[PDB]
């Protein structure tokens, strides 16, 4: 990203966060655990991103 | 990345820093040093004063 674009330390941390549970949710990282990705948090994925 | 909108005008409104204003240019009269005549030995005239 160009230096222009300005964050937060939360915002950007949400945004890493949220990355990452989508790669991980659609079998994009390897070695997903099946079992904690049936929590009722990602099932509600649709509202909690 | 770049800080643009979804059709590409850009979202931060940039500088330049005005070129500094016109220029004042002055002339000056010059003078040097100068001298003067010199005197001979006068010569003894035939008549009267």
């Amino acid at each position: 990203v160009s230096s222009a674009i300005k964050t937060t330390r939360l915002a950007e941390a949400i945004a890493g966060i949220q990355l990452y549970i989508n790669r991980a949710l659609n079998r994009i990282e390897p070695n997903a655990r099946a079992d904690v990705s049936t929590r009722q948090f990602f099932t509600d994925w649709t509202v909690n991103n | 990345r770049h800080n643009l909108s979804i059709d590409g005008q850009p979202l931060s409104l940039a500088i330049y820093a005005e070129p500094t204003d016109p220029k004042a240019l002055l002339t000056s009269m010059v003078q040097a040093s100068q001298g003067g005549s010199a005197v001979l030995p006068g010569t003894l005239s035939l008549y009267r004063f």
